[PDB]
């Protein structure tokens, strides 16, 4: 029901996000549960594929 | 007794000093003394009072004010010192030439040239307090980019600064324009060659100052359009997530190091560069609000210094190591507790980032007509380098747009057509007029006195060349 | 007409005490005059001989005695600007903020010259050395030494002080350039005591057999 570029899109599959939080994991769902790793990007890239949270409400 | 060192800064910034900024209060009714006099309730409020901050919902405290406070603290007249300067921007790269008895930092180190522990802690001033955009065309623009195109957008703002009553000693910059660099924007996010959009960027800025605009700031949009069938946004950042993500937190700060502000009460000459970063996302009820916002001084002066990078959490920035080259002691972000009480806890593997923030107000000037700004545009002819789409500036469209004016006359209805930022970049570009041809127009496209230098740049050989020219391309 | 002025008196909180509210100590009351108004009021007389005028007046005595009094009552008849600071109310402030209210009365004192700055209570905010117990009334005790050491020399202000005893005061206060000049407050005699009866005993309505020459007489120590 959800675009899926909202988790897995471009930059998402260029950029592994799901392998760096997986890899970390063992250190598929994406969850802000855990502890975050390093994810170094080149100077003039941003990054907007992190999973959503929506507002509490 | 030495004083502050002679160099030029901004005309806002001497006058911004001249001032006082002292906040009168009346004869309170706890007051016991007569008409002359006057006890500790009724004396004038200073312009950093925090309690007058907060009781009027202002956040930070309008950096002027902060330095006016720093210079009653410190710095007795006519003795006690030889002016101390008062500010001093944070530096942690280690002392490369220490020579106490000891080889440099890769093979000896002691007590006198080791970094000490770094303490993050929320900035108390912010440098520019508002940001002014002149009409609400130009962000309209830029968010049509992405409205026809769907992905995200990047452009650097350009404008001046200037005071701002609404708060104590307090600057707002108003922006005239905005360009947009050559970048490869994609559906999560966008790239861009940092070499040509510095080397681009270069001429740009020096076309900029002969129009006289300054670049003071970057804005870019993250908007991920919901399913519902109206035009609505999804609100990704909000107050328990994060506001700006680590990456283009990094970004601010290296952009605020290259442009420093020029000051005259610091050592090295400048501090904690009045450069500004807007962001398009949407509001909590799924609008396409805007948010401004500025990194504070002390993650300008970590970036430097390497010793930061981006998370996979998006709200938290990681740490590096101590190679042989960069030297990182251990960092601690201090904050205060329900019961009032500061708390330090060390954050080696990844702290918030919202230690290194400081948040300003947008706004646009009031429907009464001032007419200020510097250009009736931003509606017509295409802008900077979106030839992704069909904008795609060439002889054409000026013949279609900039020709029909000229053909007829009405030296208003010409002026209007030639006040757009983008189509005299174009025209310079395009190098037929010139440079004194170039200046002239400028003058004429800028100023509230144009009549007499119209008629003579529309009279000039090379204007007629150039109409000339472009009536006969087709 | 009198008191820099029914409406010449020939609200107002803690204000219309003149020279007329005070009695029985015209000895101390001449002193306070002669180091307080004379500067302010009069200055080309010491720049025509050549001298500074002091700058601090400490002034004590037993409590009741009228410290307070006599220094609004002056402050009020100079018809010059001044500035009440009061000990208890200085100390009784978060930390950092005592300093910051004594540098911005020193500061506005001088801004609006001529100026008397009344720093009442002295002995609370500059205490003697063994009881500065903790780094806030040693912080505030430099502070004040630094704002007085540091005033001016052209500058028409003057400070006043009131304790209850010498030895109350760190020492360091009492040194050249400082409260150098100190003013002593004793307990009046008969005819003091008779002129206080006669002051205060003006509003009430008295009876005709008082003998207010009787009870200055009987009060002694009063
Ligand atoms: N000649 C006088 N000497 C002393 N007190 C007088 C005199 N005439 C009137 N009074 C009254 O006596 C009381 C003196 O109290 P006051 O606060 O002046 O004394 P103090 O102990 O020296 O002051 P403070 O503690 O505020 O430094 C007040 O009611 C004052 O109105
Ligand atoms: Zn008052
Ligand atoms: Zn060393």
């Amino acid at each position: 029901l959800d675009p899926s570029v909202l988790g897995q899109g471009s930059m998402s599959t260029r950029i592994d996000y799901a392998g760096i939080a997986n890899s970390s994991r063992n250190k598929m769902k994406i969850t802000f549960d855990g502890e975050p790793a390093k994810l170094d990007l080149p100077e003039g890239q941003l990054f907007f594929g992190f999973p959503m949270v929506l507002p509490k409400e | 007794r030495y004083g502050p060192l002679r160099i030029k800064e901004l005309a806002v910034d001497e006058e911004l000093e001249k001032e006082d900024g002292l906040i009168p209060r009346q004869k309170s009714k706890l007051c016991k003394h007569g008409d002359r006099g006057m006890c500790e309730y009724c004396s004038p409020l200073p312009p950093w009072d925090k309690e007058y901050h907060e009781k009027n919902k202002i956040k930070h405290i309008s950096f002027h004010s902060y330095l006016k406070k720093l210079n009653e603290n410190a710095n007795k007249k006519e003795n006690g010192s030889s002016y101390i300067s008062p500010l001093s921007e944070p530096d942690f790269r280690i002392n490369k030439r220490c020579h106490n008895g000891h080889e440099p930092w890769p093979r000896g180190i002691c007590s006198k040239c080791q970094p000490s522990a770094i303490t993050l802690q929320q900035q108390e001033f912010r440098m520019v307090d508002h940001v002014e955009f002149q009409k609400s065309e130009i962000i309209n623009e830029f968010i049509q980019a992405w409205r026809y195109t769907g992905m995200q957008r990047f452009g650097y703002m350009y404008g001046s600064y200037s005071k701002y009553d609404n708060t104590p000693l307090g600057i707002k910059a108003v922006v005239e324009a905005i360009y947009e660099p050559p970048q490869h924007d994609e559906q999560d996010g966008l790239t861009m060659d940092v070499e040509q959009v510095k080397n681009e960027m270069l001429q740009i800025d020096r076309q900029a100052q002969e129009m006289g605009l300054s670049r003071i700031g970057l804005i870019f949009t993250d908007l991920s359009d919901a399913g519902a069938g109206d035009g609505s946004v999804f609100c990704k950042r909000h107050k328990d997530s994060f506001f700006l993500s680590s990456l283009e937190v990094i970004m601010a700060a290296r952009h605020q190091t290259r442009h420093p502000n020029v000051s005259k009460y610091s050592e090295q000459g400048f501090f904690s560069s009045k450069f500004v970063t807007c962001v398009i996302s949407g509001n909590l009820e799924g609008e396409i609000d805007i948010s401004s916002y500025q990194v504070s001084t002390e993650a300008e002066a970590l970036v430097t210094a390497d010793m930061i990078s981006g998370s996979t959490f998006p709200s938290m920035a990681y740490i590096n190591d101590t190679t042989d080259e960069r030297y990182v002691p251990e960092i601690f972000y201090m904050k205060s507790n329900e019961y009032g009480i500061t708390v330090k806890e060390n954050a080696k593997p990844a702290f918030p980032v919202d230690y290194l923030l400081v948040t300003l107000t947008h706004g646009f000037p009031n429907t009464d007509t001032e007419t200020n700004s510097k250009f009736v545009s931003s509606t017509g002819f295409p802008w900077s380098n979106r030839q992704a789409m069909g904008q795609s500036q060439d002889y054409q469209e000026l013949k279609k747009y900039l020709f029909n004016v000229a053909s007829s006359g009405d030296f208003n209805l010409l002026h209007e057509k030639i006040s757009n930022f983008h189509l005299l970049l174009y025209i310079n570009s395009l190098q037929i007029l010139s440079p004194d041809e170039w200046k002239l127009l400028i003058e004429s496209a800028v100023k509230n006195e144009w009549e007499e230098s119209l008629l003579k740049l529309v009279s000039s050989a090379g204007w007629q060349t150039l109409v000339m020219i472009l009536q006969e391309s087709g | 007409g009198k008191k820099r002025k029914n409406n010449l008196r020939i609200e107002n909180n803690m204000n219309e005490v003149g020279y007329d509210d005070i009695g029985g100590c015209r000895k101390q009351m001449a002193q306070i005059r002669e180091m307080v108004e004379l500067p302010l009021r009069h200055p080309q007389l010491f720049k025509a001989i050549g001298i500074k005028p002091p700058r601090g007046v400490l002034m004590y005595g037993p409590p009741g005695t009228g410290k307070t009094l006599m220094a609004r009552a002056v402050a009020n008849e100079t018809g010059a600007f001044f500035f009440l600071i009061n000990g208890p109310e200085v100390m009784s402030k978060m930390a950092g903020e005592s300093e910051s209210n004594l540098r911005k009365a020193f500061e506005e004192a001088e801004k609006n010259a001529p100026a008397i700055i009344f720093i009442d209570e002295i002995d609370s905010i500059a205490p003697k050395r063994d009881k500065t117990n903790g780094e806030v009334e040693r912080r505030v005790v430099s502070q004040l030494l630094t704002l007085m050491d540091g005033m001016k020399a052209r500058s028409n202000v003057v400070v006043i002080a009131a304790t209850n005893r010498p030895n109350s005061i760190d020492p360091a206060l009492r040194r050249f350039g400082r409260f150098d000049r100190e003013v002593d407050i004793g307990i009046p005699d008969a005819t003091g005591r008779l002129e206080v009866l006669r002051i205060h005993t003006k509003n009430m309505k008295l009876a005709d057999d008082v003998d207010l020459e009787a009870l200055a007489a009987e009060t002694h120590g009063y």
